[PDB]
This record gives structure tokens, sequence and C-alpha cells, in this order.
């Protein structure tokens, strides 16, 4: 509830937006097309990979508007219609698409560890199944602060969408479910996991050394950029949340994290452009493809 | 001489082999290209026949 | 459509069911196909397996369903015919290794089977039976008198064993694609199922991660 | 192949009874199963029909709700169950088999049945007995209303016999088909709504009393027949 | 002597070689350059039935023109209904290798055969419902490749121990026997006459045999691989094979020449099955290269390419009312064209 700081952030995030949806549109678009084909020969995996690759268009194609908030600098002008509809999916797809991250991991512990059990489990009548839970429950979960109309006028007749830097509501207690949850759980899954496969392929025998090495390369590769993309948002966001929580008096340090908050959202944007080319340029058969 | 009785009835069979009657070429081309013109209508595999009778149609 | 091609469509139907009822069955299934001499010792192995024209026997280990086909005289089938066996896992070679001289007829036999065009995608495994006697003949039998390139004194078990060892893995030609398992069993013993079912395991593996991962 | 019937007896105004019927000979799963009832000296009546594995069961508009049909695949066994009886089901009860699929015989085997004592398309067939002499050929034609030309080109008309004391016996099936262990002399045509049976130089064991039928939809409907007999 | 039996053999080759030199005259090409193409045909799949588990190798179709047989190698003989798609009977197996099926001109009984050495026939009519086996023929060294039927008790047998019988059911022994092929024999049919019938026998040789008289009449050699598939004009002159050379061939029983070769550049995979048609214009092949392709008697020109299946067509058919022709492969589908 004080004057912020935004000076120093002006470009960064709409100039970095009109890169992504340049470059996400054709990586996800292949990676959906590549996805087709898995399940078409009768694998469960390219499900999971075409759910991944729509959500994350949808993310792209509400970017080109978002921009204008930044743009035509009409501090949300277009009216409330918008701002219960693009901010929901804004803040809500992008912690559904690490759901499907997860549900890859688990997939792939259930075949290299063990290729003769779970046979009803990795069928694709019971993966499909699995699927609308997954995305039924996320929507569920995040579709309370759509209800309820964000819109509040600023000191420069500015007008903030789905956010106010007095943390007035109940967004405070809400995020910290969007944080411990939403990106902390789905991320230890992915480390207990891709650990496992490592563990059993060094017992194999029939592998070799170039292909021991790949798969070595690969794990670490997914188990770091999805810490990079979104661990410096998250880290600020429980910190700017702690400042209302513990003492709502203090409004200085709410003032930076406002640079940093617009500068660290564009940032987890190009998380985006990690899932396609990460899932379907690396592997040499699907590069072939 | 089982050996010898082989290659005893292999020239045997060859002596059936001797004695056959033949045609000409032409003559034997003829033939097979006259039964096609008197079946021509009735192929459904050359000539599509409409869908009315057709009963996988 | 006339209270009769109703029926027919029910019996349709209930046969689809039925059929579909196997299919699971099916899908979960893992064959093995046994070719061996006849101073192999298959019978013995045969035998002690089930203790705990074309026959087939079936065996269950782990919750797992197997098949293993016997094939006894058809070994010397060399047309495409013969190779619709192109759905099996896995290949067994029950082989002796106590006569030095059926060692060489062996070989050519391997040579004459793995190389096969056909069976590129099986995992080949090799069960050196007997190694019972071979213990006691190493310190009396020399395998010099047969073979011109072993180095160690054919007096070394372990000198031996590495020796053939190699002599059968050279064989396989065209590199190697698919794995080949070995092991110095006997009869016996009763860990030989666990053994095929580790092997085929791994193989499994290997599958999966190629299909899956790294593509 | 050998089919009983059993559960018949005297019973009141009333009341319930369970009927039983015994299979032995044959695949029972496989086969589905009719009930059809006589009159003392009437005509015949469908009751009920329940399919293969017991997925689909059909019931006769005269009654309804106060019957119930069940099978027992393991031991064999079919039985019927009534409520409340009434004198207009005084009847002497049979069993029918049938099986359906392409090129089948339907309506081929019948039970001796048992007794029973309390206390739609139409058919045409008018009994006018003819008098007969051994040697000579007859004609019996049975009219139907609805025309019974299904357009998959299949005639749905069967013939039926039954000597004194005996029970029916299946000749003709879907309208030309001879059934199987019948003499040659029998022989039947007719088109659609026209039905006649060429019977040729008569012979014994040829009384009794005969009777047409239609299968095009559901309810079954019979005839009175015609007693051919001197 | 054994060098005056070589040199009286050659004396005889040379004989029966410069007497098939004399009977040529021209080329059928020259015959027939006149007659009006047949145009393009475009098919389309129109029914495909699916149901089996594991991969088809080959069946047959039967007289009314409505039922056909399959056959896989899970170990199931499944009847079809083309019109409605309605299964009628499923007749479970005990050996799961097969490489042959046949229905009988009556319709009561059915046949299969492989690896087991041992012919099996079916009953399908019982008054108990049940199919059950009726005889098991046996007394072959060899595996069963192609058997058909000629009457209700008549069965002709081919197997890969360079023998082909002829048997009697009931009697179950064998009542004639042919001898002289080199090689073990893959493929047969049966003339329409029902008096004769020819074989290839993977020797690049095909050989006529006589149902009563017993022995070989010709032999016709211009292959230069395992011949993989036979079948019969329908007139009863002329018969047709396919080879792993990439080419068919044509022939003639009285003029005793090869006629015809067709061929092309492209293919470089092997023939699988091979059919004619209602009227002797259409040579249906099926190819390795996932595909099956028409050609034409007197023009040897393709005409379509009947595609559509994902693996390798195994087995072909023509109807006898001349409607539909039927392919079976690998992924496990029966599709009918038309």
């Amino acid at each position: 509830g004080c004057h912020v700081d935004s000076r120093v952030d002006h470009l960064f995030p709409p100039s970095l937006y009109i890169f992504v949806i340049g470059v996400g549109l054709p990586t996800n678009c292949l990676a959906l097309w590549a996805a087709y084909r898995q399940v078409q020969q009768r694998n469960e995996l390219g499900v999971y990979l075409m759910n991944l690759s729509i959500a994350d268009l949808l993310y792209i194609c509400t970017l080109p508007l978002w921009v204008d908030y930044f743009l035509h600098h009409d501090n949300w002008i277009h009216g409330p219609g918008s701002c219960k509809l693009f901010g929901f999916i804004f803040y809500t797809n992008i912690y559904i698409s690490i759901a499907f991250l997860c549900c890859i991991s688990v997939d792939r512990y259930l075949a290299v560890a063990h290729p003769l059990r779970f046979a009803r489990l990795r069928r694709v009548k019971t993966a499909v199944a699995v699927s609308s839970v997954v995305w039924a429950t996320e929507l569920g979960a995040n579709s309370a602060p759509l209800f309820h109309d964000e819109l509040f006028r600023d000191r420069y007749n500015h007008t903030f969408c789905f956010e106010k830097f007095p943390m007035e509501g109940w967004v405070a207690w809400m995020n910290l479910y969007r944080v411990f949850v939403g990106f902390l759980f789905p991320w230890a899954l992915m480390l207990l996991s891709y650990r496992g496969i490592l563990r059993a392929v060094r017992g194999s025998v029939s592998t070799e050394r170039q292909e021991k090495a790949k798969i070595k390369r690969l794990a670490l590769s997914l188990i770091a950029i999805v810490l990079v993309c979104f661990a410096p948002y998250h880290v600020l966001l429980l910190s700017r949340s702690a400042i209302y929580l513990g003492r709502p008096w203090d409004c200085g340090f709410e003032e930076r994290v406002f640079s940093a908050y617009h500068s660290s959202l564009a940032f987890t944007s190009l998380n985006c452009v990690a899932d396609p080319i990460l899932y379907c340029l690396v592997n040499e058969g699907a590069r072939s493809d | 001489t089982a050996s010898i009785a082989q290659a005893r009835k292999l020239v045997e069979q060859l002596k059936m082999e001797a004695n056959i009657d033949r045609i000409k070429v032409s003559k034997a081309a003829a033939d097979l290209m006259a039964y096609c013109e008197a079946h021509a209508k009735e192929d459904p595999l050359l000539t599509p026949v409409p869908a009315s009778e057709n009963p996988f149609r | 459509v006339s209270a009769e091609d109703k029926a027919a469509a029910e019996r349709s139907k209930e046969i689809d069911k039925c059929l579909s009822r196997e299919k699971t069955y099916v899908k979960r299934l893992v064959k093995i196909l046994l070719l061996g001499a006849d101073n192999s010792g298959k019978s013995t192995f045969l035998k002690q397996m089930r203790i705990i024209g074309i026959h087939e026997y079936d065996f269950e280990i782990k919750n797992v369903p197997f098949k293993m086909v016997d094939v006894g005289g058809q070994r010397s089938e060399r047309k495409r015919w013969f190779e619709c066996f192109d759905s099996v896992t896995s290949i067994l070679f029950l082989v002796d290794s106590s006569d030095f001289n059926r060692l060489t007829e062996s070989l050519n036999d391997f040579e004459t089977i793995v190389n096969n065009r056909v069976f590129s995608n099986v995992s080949i495994i090799l069960f050196l039976n007997k190694t019972d006697l071979l213990e006691e003949k190493v310190q009396i039998v020399s395998i010099k008198d047969y073979f011109l390139e072993f180095e160690g004194d054919p007096h070394c078990l372990r000198d031996v064993q590495k020796f053939l060892v190699e002599c059968f893995r050279n064989k396989r030609r065209d590199q190697q694609q698919k794995p080949l398992y070995h092991h110095f069993t006997t009869a016996i013993n009763t860990e030989n199922a666990r053994l095929i079912f580790r092997d085929v395991k791994d193989t499994i593996l290997h599958d999966n991660l190629k299909q899956l991962m790294l593509q | 192949v050998q089919l009983v019937e059993s559960g018949g007896g005297l019973v009141q105004p009333g009341g319930s009874r369970k009927l039983s019927c015994s299979a032995s000979g044959f695949a029972f799963s496989s086969f589905g199963m009719h009930w059809v009832r006589q009159a003392p000296e009437k005509g015949l009546e469908w009751v009920a029909y329940i399919s293969s594995g017991s997925g689909t069961i059909y019931y006769a508009d005269t009654v309804k709700g106060r019957f119930t049909i069940s099978r027992d695949d393991p031991k064999n066994t079919l039985f019927l169950q009534m409520t409340s009886l009434r004198s207009e089901d005084t009847a002497m009860y049979y069993c029918v088999r049938s099986i359906y699929y392409y090129g089948s015989s339907p309506f081929d085997f019948w039970g001796q049945g048992t007794t029973l004592t309390v206390s739609d398309i139409v058919m045409t067939q008018a009994t006018s007995s003819v008098p007969v002499t051994p040697g000579e050929s007859v004609s019996i034609s049975c009219r139907s209303s609805k025309s019974l030309l299904h357009s998959n080109g299949n005639t749905y008309l069967y013939w039926f016999l039954q000597r004194p004391g005996q029970s029916p016996q299946l000749l003709i099936y879907r309208m030309s088909n001879l059934a199987s262990g019948v003499p040659d002399r029998f022989s039947g045509s007719g088109s659609g709504t026209a039905f006649t049976l060429t019977i040729s130089r008569l012979e014994a064991e040829d009384v009794g009393v005969y009777y047409c039928m239609q299968h095009l939809e559901y309810p079954l409907t019979f005839g009175a027949g015609t007693k051919l007999e001197l | 002597e054994l060098d005056q039996l070589r040199q009286e053999a050659e004396q005889l080759k040379n004989q029966i070689r410069d007497a098939r030199k004399a009977c040529a005259d021209a080329t059928l090409s020259q015959i027939t350059n006149n007659i009006d193409p047949v145009g393009r045909i475009q098919m389309r799949t129109r029914r495909t039935l699916r149901g089996h588990l594991a991969k088809i190798y080959a069946m047959h179709w039967g007289t009314d023109s409505r039922l056909l047989v399959s056959a896989s190698q899970d170990g199931k003989l499944i009847i079809w209904d083309s019109y409605t798609t309605n299964k009628v009977h499923a007749i479970p197996l005990r050996s799961s290798w097969v490489m042959t099926c046949a229905y009988a001109p009556s319709g009561n009984y059915v046949a299969c055969g492989g690896l087991d050495n041992i012919c099996s026939i079916y009953n399908l009519k019982t008054r108990e419902g049940n199919v059950r086996v009726s005889r098991e023929l046996a007394g072959h060294t060899g595996y069963l490749s192609c058997c058909r039927f000629l009457d209700d008790n008549q069965i002709v047998t081919s197997s890969g121990d360079t023998t082909c019988a002829l048997w009697d059911i009931e009697t179950g022994q064998q009542t004639t026997t042919f001898t002289g092929h080199t090689g073990d024999v893959m493929s047969l049919s049966l003339a329409p006459d029902t008096r004769l019938f020819v074989s290839g026998a993977c020797d690049a040789s095909a050989k006529l045999w006589d149902v009563r008289e017993g022995m070989c009449r010709q032999t016709f050699t211009g292959h230069e691989s395992d011949i993989n598939a036979i079948c019969f004009f329908p007139n009863g002159n002329a018969f047709a094979t396919g080879s792993d050379d990439a080419t068919c061939r044509l022939f003639d029983l009285r003029a005793d020449q090869e006629l015809m070769t067709y061929s092309h550049d492209n293919i470089i995979c092997g023939i699988t099955s091979v059919s004619f048609s209602k009227s002797g214009r259409l040579l249906l092949a099926g190819y390795d290269d996932f595909n099956c392709n028409v050609w034409d008697a007197l023009k040897a020109d393709r005409a379509g390419v009947l595609a559509g299946h994902d693996n390798r067509v195994s087995c072909l058919g023509v109807t006898d009312d001349g409607m539909a022709v039927a392919t079976g492969s690998w992924d496990s589908f029966l599709k009918i064209w038309n």
C-alpha cells in the first residue's frame, strides 16, 4: 500500500514475450504433431506429451494481449471481462503444465525400473482417465480468484489486473498454496523419479558407455531447467507475501519486489520453450521424425 | 544300381516329355484373348456396376 | 432389423468379448526358443525344469507367463518359411563343454543360427552345461591338442573358461546389436530359472529405454 | 438329445408354482430357449424367450408381470415361475430350443412337457378338414396380413406337424428349406401373403394337425390348423 | 551305362528345347498391341474386418460368395460374414502354428494345417451345436504348406518333404502319391475341370500332375528363385506364378511356352500371393512393398495400387461371383475391397 518502483523495468517483459511467441508456437506445434504419432503407435507417452503441447500454446496465445498491458500502457482498460478471464489463464496453466512433467516422470519409472508389471496402469484407456482428473482438479483449485472481481484503481489512474500492492484479500494465504504445493511437491517427485532410473541403468549390462552418458545428461538437464525458470519468481513471491502476513506496516520491500515481480514473471515464460525442445528435438528418433 | 535306377527313371520321365503334341504360339495367344472378349460384360472388376445391386454398398 | 439379425449381432458381441478376454493374457507373454544338440543335456534341463514334432511346455516364474518351444530335427531347415518364430524375445542355446571335438560342430551350428537376418531382435543366451567334468579334465586333458590359439596353460580352469567364452563371442558377426549373456551352470542347480528371468528383464529394460527415453 | 419338463400338477385358484426343465446332450449355453402353451383342444401361444447369456428377455402381452423366467447354465436347467393363476392358464406346457446365426434351423426340437390345471400380425388358417386317401397329393394354405418379405430378401414363415400323443416337429423353415430327417416328398413355396404347402403321395404316419407361424417381429403368432386325415 | 544315361538325358533335353524353340513364331505383345487399354482402375476399402489378435497368414472364400474363413498364428479359425460383419463361429485350435486353410464346396467342412505334420478337418454342421474334429490325417514327414478340397471325401495335400498326395477321408489312408520335384513344394491350385492340378516347388520348376493317372505330364522352368504362389486361369489352359525375382510369368499348357514377363524396375521385393479375376483380364499380385499392385494380362502395364496396409500382404482372394477382392496382412486386419 505505497508508491512502487517500476522505472527500472519497462520493456523487458513486453519485448521478451514477442520472442517467445514467435519461437514457442512452432516448437510446441511440432511437439504436438510428434505426440500424435506416439499414441498412434499405441504408446502411452504420446498422450501426456499431447496435453502439455496444447496448454503451452494457450499461454502463448494469451501473451500478445498481455503485452498490450505493457505496450498500450492502458493499465487494463479493456474491461472486467478480460481481467476475470485472461488473468485466470496467465496464473493457472503454468501450474497445470508442471503436473504433466510429473506424470511423464512417474510413467518412465514404471517402465525402466519394472517393465513386467502395472499393465493396467499403462493402458491408454487408463491414461486418459487420469489425464481428465488432473485437468479438472487444477482448474477447480485455482478457480476461486476468477469469481471475485479484481479491479483496483491506482494513483496515476492505473489499475492492476488480478493484482494489488496492498495485499488485500485472501490472495496472500492462497499464494502460500500456489507455491508450497504447486511448485515444490511436483518438483520433488521429479527428483526422486529420475534418480531411480539412473540407479537401474548402472546395474544394466546391455547398456554401453555411450548410451549411459546420454541418459545422465538428460536426467540432470530436466531436473535443473525446471528450477531455473521457476525458483527466482516463487522465492520473491513468498518474501513479498511474508511482508503482508508478518508486518503490514512495512511497504518498502513491497515496493522493491514490484520491480522484480514483473521482471521475474517474464523469465518464467521461458519454460514454455523448454518443454517442447527438450522432449522432441533431443531424441534422435524424434529428430529423424 | 539304385542310383542307376534313379537316372533310369529320369530318362523315361523325359520320354513322356518327349512325346507331347503341341500347337503354335499365335494359336495359343488367340485362345486367351478370345475368352476375354466373350465375358467382357460380366466382370464387375473391369466395369463398375451401379450402387443399387452392389451388396457391400 | 428382423429379430434374427439382432440375435446374430448379440452372438457376434459375445464372441468379441471372449476374444478381448484372451487379448490381455496374450499381451503379457514371454516366449523362449530352445535349440540344442543331443549331448547338450536339454532333456535333463527340461526334466529339472518341471520338478520345481514341436513340443510345448509352459511354466510360471514370479507370476509371469513363460513359454518354451522345443525344436528337434527341424533345425536343418534353411528356407524362409520356417522363420515364423519371429516374435520370440530370447533364444537359448544349451551346449556341451566336455568334448572338444563336439565343440567345433557346436560352433558351426551357433554360426548357422545366430547370423540369420530374421533373428536380429532376439537376446541370445548361452548356457554352458556339464561344467563338472571340465573341472576334472583340465588337470588331465590338454585342450591345446585341438585348437592352436590358447596362450594359457590348458590346466588353468579360468584360462580355459576365458578361451571358450571368447571363442563363442567372436563367432557372431555384424559387431553386436543385441547382447549375448553366458553362465557356467550345471543341471542340478535351481537358480537357472531366475537367471533366465533376469536376462529377459534386462532385455525388456533396454527395449523400454530405447522406445521411451533416448529414442 | 433329451429335454425333460416337470413341475406341473393340480393347483387351487391363486397361489404360485415353479416349473423345471432338464437339458442333457448338447451345449446348453449356446442355445436360446422358448416356452409355448397349448389349450386342451385349441391352438398354441408364445409366452417368453431368454437369449443366450441371459442378455435380453421378452414377454407376451396377454400376461405380463406375473411370470418370471430364468436359466441356470452350470446345472443345464431351465425354470419358470408363476403367480396369480387364472382359469385361462389351464394348459399343457412345452419347451423349445432355438439357435440364431446365418444358415440356422430355429425351433428344431420340442420337449414332451407337462400338464397344469387350476381348479399383432394375424393368421387365417381355415380349418376345413379335407378328407384324403393314401397316394393323393394335398395343398394347405396359410394366410397372413402384413407382407413377410423383408428387404434383406428373406421370407420368415415356418411349418409344424404334431401327431396325436406327440410333440410338434419342424418340417419347413424360411418358406423353402427342408429340415433334417424329413422325406423329400414334402415341398412348399409361395410369395408375399401367399403361402402353400404342396405334399405329394401321402403315406402312413402323416395324420395330425399342421400349423403355420411368423417370425417377422415380436410377438409371435400361431394358427388353428387343419386335420389332414381320413 | 551311367555316362550313356547322362548322354541320353542331355539328348532328350536338347530335343525338348529344340521343339520349344520351333513352336515360337512371335510375341504375345506383338499379337496383342492394337487392343484398347483397360483404363485406370481406382478401388476403395469398403469394409474392415477387425477382431484378430496376431498375424493373419491366409484365407479362403466359399461357393456362396458370402462366407469366408480366416486363420492366424494365435491359433484361432474365425468364420466371418462379409455383408453384415457378424462373426459366425470361432473354432479353437490345438497346435498354434498353421499355414493353410480351406473351405469345402458343399459348405460342411473346413480344414487347416501347419508345423504339426498333421491335417485337421472340422465338421461345422452338428446337432449338438459345437464344432468338433472328425478325422486327423497323418503320414507326412514334413511341414504342410497348402491343402485344397476336391470332393466331400477327397483332399489334396502338399508337404515340405517333396511329396504331394491324395487321401480318402473316411478310409484315412492315402490313395496316390506324386514324386519328382527335387525341392519342397510351396503352393498348388486345382483346375476348374477337377481332373488336373499344378504346383511349384522352390526349384524354379512347375509340374502338372494327374489325379487318376498319377504321373507328371509336363515341366516348366523359367524362374531364378523359389516359387511362392500359383493359380489357374479361368478357362483352364494357362497358369501364372510369382517368385522372389520380383517377376511374374504366364504359361500355356498346350503351346508349352512362357508368353509374358510382368516386370518393373522399382520393385525389389518378393511376391506373396497371386490370383486372377472373373474374366481373366486382371492379375492381382501381393508384393512385400507393404502394398498390392494390379496388372494386365495382354498388356502388362500397371493399372492401380491397392495401398492402405501397414505391413506385408500375405493372402489374396477373388470371389466366385466376381464382386469383391479380400486382403489379409500382418496388421491383424482383413479388408474387403470392391
